RNA sequence: CUCCGCCGGCACCUUAUGAGAAAUCAAAGUCUUUGGGUUCCGGGGGGAGUAUGGUCGCAAGGCUGAAACUUAAAGGAAUUGA
């Protein structure tokens, strides 16, 4: 079906395009829940690594930081 | 800038005039559903569905190809059981078919049921 | 004689068509006027206007005469023809033949009660030509035809007895007035009424029933 | 339609477009009537066909092809 | 009657466009309306190229071209045959 | 087992490059395009081409007198096709320029009253299409993915702009017409070869 | 100005059609032949019509031509127009396709089709 | 840089199933089958944006704004000619 291409509000039942994701850096393999369109520079409490970047759209993760939609 | 039951009925006239089989009315209300029930019970539309994603609502109507014009009388006049006759002469194509929809304390209903039940009200629209 | 040049003309000459309604049902283009003159025995014609038009040239102004001819049995068929020619008589003759070619059905209805023979237009109907718009509204029986001379003649040849007419625009332009009236009559059959709701049972078209003969 | 004494007083009940239910008037020369034949078995044709009518409105929109495609998909 | 759909000039979404002076008569004509031609022409025409090509000291000398961007008002462009009155139908052709 | 007739037609039309469309797609022809490649050209659903070919064939066969069918091609690649199609099915071919007034001018010497009309391409044969809308003539056309669909009833989606496609489509219409008429009996044996339909460049 | 008018040109073609065999490429003999088959009201008309037929034959003897329909060349352009090869050049054996073509063929269920393979 | 899609702009091209007196217009469409909401504004041509009163301005002038009288057309779009 072609609703996935339609605008966020113009679908038969409106739904968001964003997601929360479980993200993992390299130096501290804990898992942090972060939002695909962040708006903030976020650092994991343990390792103190900068974790994602605010953009105009979905946040830009940093080098080698795995994530899973969830 | 919105006063629904005009967008619904005019979307239906446009869709029916293009020969579409499905029409979609974005903002719904009980008034619109009650109107569409009169339409169906008199035979001018097929069945229709409410799609509630959450909000004001949404409905899809199945067009049977027999409706010619359905419009609203915005500035809903006050309409007593004696001047029904003159509105239907001003607004319907003949004495034989077509209905004027009136909202009355006994519900929303067509002018003929209004004559039988002897109640006036306020005019909402017409279809024929 | 005739020696027709169309399939319909051939089928009419062999006499396998009695009324015009089997040509109306199939929307067939009628290209020869004799097809009408057999299928409609008593068709009456009338000249309504002769109008001189002119074109300017270096030598002077060249005049031509345009004739308006309404034809119809007063039992539900009317046609309108307009023809421009260098001489009034040939303009009239061409207008008769065009008016016969244009014959259209007009459905009649009842104002309030379905007693007797149909007398009015079925429902409110309108027509436009140029700036002229003509409205025809059902009238009670015996109420006459409330219309100006031009639409009154057109409606009389149609066999409609009672009707309330209203008009707007430059009706003094008789061309557009008469064509608006004709256009109003021709679309009495194009309105979808609940007695037309019944599903259609199709019939073989005349080109297909008489396949072996042609 | 019907006189009140039972009689039928209209002449020539018109055809209706099989896609839009519009009336096909006497002077609508863009309408067509299609007879598609029924294949059954050995020979694969006898004089059995189903008929569909299309008015000038549909044919002029271009939607005659889609409408005919969808109306032929009815099983009997 | 309205001759053209663009009003005779190329202006959408603006309110004001700066004018330019006609190259022939100095008439003020807005930039989007003037007839603008970019002429890349040679220093001498081909009847007199070689009797300068043989008088070049250096081998491989290329004679420059003159480049000029010339604006005309409507009147001067029409009168100088840069643009011509066209028919009603061929007026719409922008090619 | 062997291959069914549908499979063999798919094979042949795929050999004749029928499946290969153009860069653009008319929206009314969008119900027939499967997908678009990085080249930009669409690929046509040959199963839907075959289904429309069946529908067209059943419409053609029901004509009791085949001389009431006019087949037509303005392009040079469709001459030899529409001639042989007319010669094995018994219809009336007119190849090349179409004389305006053939369907609406009764006093013309070139005047016909066709019950059906078949067109190689809605784009180049637009004059007979316009003249049809004045004479209640249904029309079958071979429509590429850029073909305007105004006034065409049955459209066979296909590349109509190639030398082998036009020939193979007309060959394959003719085959079904003969099968349903019964002149070709059940069993795929029909002896006229598809090479008859491609045109010959002198 | 020696443009031949409609009568001469029409009559020239229409006499070429009726007798191609009895005409030839010499003007004078063609004059005589044209005097033996048609009724013309002036010697000048005859000389003009024969002059237009003689080079019409020169170009006919050269190659093809417009509306005149010669029998000996309308059948010869039919005898070889119903022409067949030894076997049909459209063959289903090596018909190679590109990704989306087998993608559609898998859509139809004819995923396995003898003679189809990727580019 | 290339391809695809979604919002939002300035526009453009093709087409009536539309509208219009037409020129034209994808909004100038959804109008005698006439009713989504709201503000301004017209009522034959002149006299006349004049006279007068008020008001704003240094001034030039701005806003508001008649009457007597006069007149059978003035005017819009398109066509054929010259
Ligand atoms: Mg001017
Ligand atoms: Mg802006
Ligand atoms: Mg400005
Ligand atoms: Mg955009
Ligand atoms: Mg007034
Ligand atoms: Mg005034
Ligand atoms: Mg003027
Ligand atoms: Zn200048």
């Amino acid at each position: 079906e072609l609703e996935k291409l339609k605008h966020k509000k113009k679908r038969l039942v409106q739904s968001p395009n964003s997601f929360f994701m479980d993200v993992k850096c390299q130096g501290c393999f804990n898992i942090t829940t972060v939002f695909s369109h962040s708006q903030t520079v976020v650092v994991c409490p343990g390792c103190q690594t900068v974790l994602c970047q605010p953009t105009g759209g979905k946040a830009r993760l940093t080098e080698g930081c795995s994530f899973r939609r969830k | 800038g919105r006063r629904i039951l005009n967008d619904a009925l005019r979307t239906m006239v446009n869709a029916e005039r293009r020969g579409k089989a499905t029409a979609q009315l974005q903002p719904i209300s009980g008034v619109m559903i009650s109107f569409l029930n009169i339409m169906k019970h008199r035979g001018y539309i097929k069945n229709f569905e409410v799609f509630d994603p959450h909000r004001v609502g949404k409905i899809t109507v199945e067009l049977q190809g027999r409706i010619k014009d359905c419009k609203a009388l915005t500035y809903r006049q006050d309409l007593r059981a004696t001047e029904i006759e003159k509105y239907r002469t001003r607004m319907l194509p003949t004495r034989q078919w077509g209905y004027v929809v009136v909202t009355t304390p006994n519900g929303v209903l067509d002018h003929e049921e209004a004559i039988r039940q002897n109640v006036g009200g306020q005019v909402l629209g017409y279809f024929h | 004689k005739w020696v027709p040049v169309t399939k319909l003309g051939r089928l009419v000459k062999e006499g396998r068509f009695t009324k015009m309604e089997e040509i109306y049902l199939h929307s067939l283009p009628v290209k020869e006027h004799q097809i009408v003159e057999t299928l409609c025995p008593g068709l009456k014609d009338e000249v309504m206007k002769i109008t001189p038009v002119q074109k300017q040239t270096r030598a002077g102004q060249r005049t031509r005469f345009k004739a308006f001819v309404v034809v119809g049995d007063s039992n539900g068929h009317v046609g309108l023809g307009v023809k421009c020619a260098k001489e009034v008589a040939t303009a009239i003759r061409g207008a008769i033949i065009l008016a016969k070619l244009s014959i259209v059905p007009v459905r009649r209805g009842y104002w309030g009660n379905k007693i007797g023979l149909p007398h009015t237009v079925p429902c409110k109907v309108t027509g436009k030509c140029g700036s002229v718009t003509v409205r025809m509204v059902p009238a009670p029986r015996g109420s006459g035809i409330v219309a100006a001379r031009v639409p009154k003649k057109v409606l009389q040849f149609a066999g409609i007895d009672d009707v309330f007419t209203s008009s707007r625009g430059s009706t003094k332009t008789l061309g557009n007035f008469v064509k608006a009236t004709f256009d109003c009559l021709m679309k009495t059959y194009g309105f979808l009424t609940p007695d037309f709701w019944r599903e259609t049972t199709f019939t073989k078209a005349p080109y297909q029933e008489f396949t072996d003969i042609l | 339609m019907q006189n009140e004494v039972g009689d039928m007083v209209d002449l020539y009940v018109p055809r209706k477009c099989s896609a839009t239910n519009r009336i096909i008037t006497a002077k609508d020369h863009a309408s067509v009537q299609i007879n598609i034949g029924h294949v059954d078995e050995n020979g694969l044709y006898d004089g059995r066909f189903t008929t569909f009518a299309l008015s000038g409105f549909v044919r002029a929109q271009g939607d005659a092809d889609g409408s005919l495609d969808r109306l032929w998909q009815k099983r009997k | 009657t309205f001759k053209r759909r663009n009003g005779g000039r190329n202006k959408h979404g603006r309110g004001h466009v700066k004018y330019i002076r006609c190259s022939n008569c100095a008439k003020c004509c807005p930039k989007d309306k003037a007839i603008k031609r970019f002429l890349v022409r040679n220093i001498v025409e081909q009847a007199a190229v070689r009797d300068v090509q043989e008088a070049c000291v250096h081998d491989g000398y290329v004679l420059p071209k003159l480049y000029a961007k010339v604006h005309h008002c409507v009147s001067c462009a029409i009168h100088a045959h840069i643009v011509r009155v066209r028919s009603r139908e061929n007026r719409r052709n922008r090619e | 087992r062997a291959l069914s007739q549908k499979e063999q037609d798919i094979q042949m039309m795929l050999a004749a490059d029928v499946h290969l469309g153009t860069k653009n797609c008319d929206f009314q022809m969008e119900r027939y395009a499967y997908k678009r490649r990085s080249d930009g050209i669409y690929i046509i659903n040959l199963g839907k081409t075959w289904e429309k070919l069946q529908l067209a064939a059943r419409v053609i066969v029901a004509i009791e007198n085949p001389q009431d069918i006019i087949v037509q091609s303005a392009r040079p690649y469709g001459q030899r096709a529409v001639l042989k199609f007319a010669q094995h099915t018994g219809a009336n071919a007119i190849a090349g320029r179409h004389t305006p007034g053939t369907f609406t001018n009764q006093m013309q010497t070139s005047f016909s009253e066709p019950r059906l009309l078949i067109l190689t391409d809605p784009r180049t044969d637009h004059q007979p299409i316009k003249e049809s809308a004045l004479g209640n003539i249904p029309t079958i056309a071979f429509c590429d993915t850029d073909s305007p669909m105004r006034y065409v009833d049955i459209g066979i989606p296909a590349n109509n702009k190639g030398r082998n496609s036009i020939g193979c489509l007309y060959w394959l219409l003719a085959r079904m017409v003969l099968q349903m008429r019964g002149t070709i009996l059940p069993g795929h044996k029909w002896d006229v070869m598809v090479d008859l339909f491609f045109y010959r460049d002198p | 100005g020696r443009v031949r008018t409609k009568t001469v040109k029409k009559t020239s073609r229409q006499v070429i059609e009726k007798y191609y065999s009895r005409m030839t490429l010499d003007f004078h003999t063609n004059k005589k032949v044209l005097e033996e088959v048609s009724i013309l009201q002036s010697k000048r008309l005859r000389n003009k019509v024969a002059g237009f037929t003689t080079h019409l034959m020169r170009r006919i003897q050269r190659g093809p031509v417009r509306g005149i329909s010669l029998k000996l060349q309308e059948e010869e352009r039919e005898r070889r127009m119903d022409f067949v090869p030894e076997k049909s050049a459209l063959e289903v054996d090596e018909i190679r396709v590109d990704k989306e073509t087998m993608d559609m063929l898998a859509f139809l269920g004819m995923a396995d089709l003898p003679g189809v393979e990727r580019a």
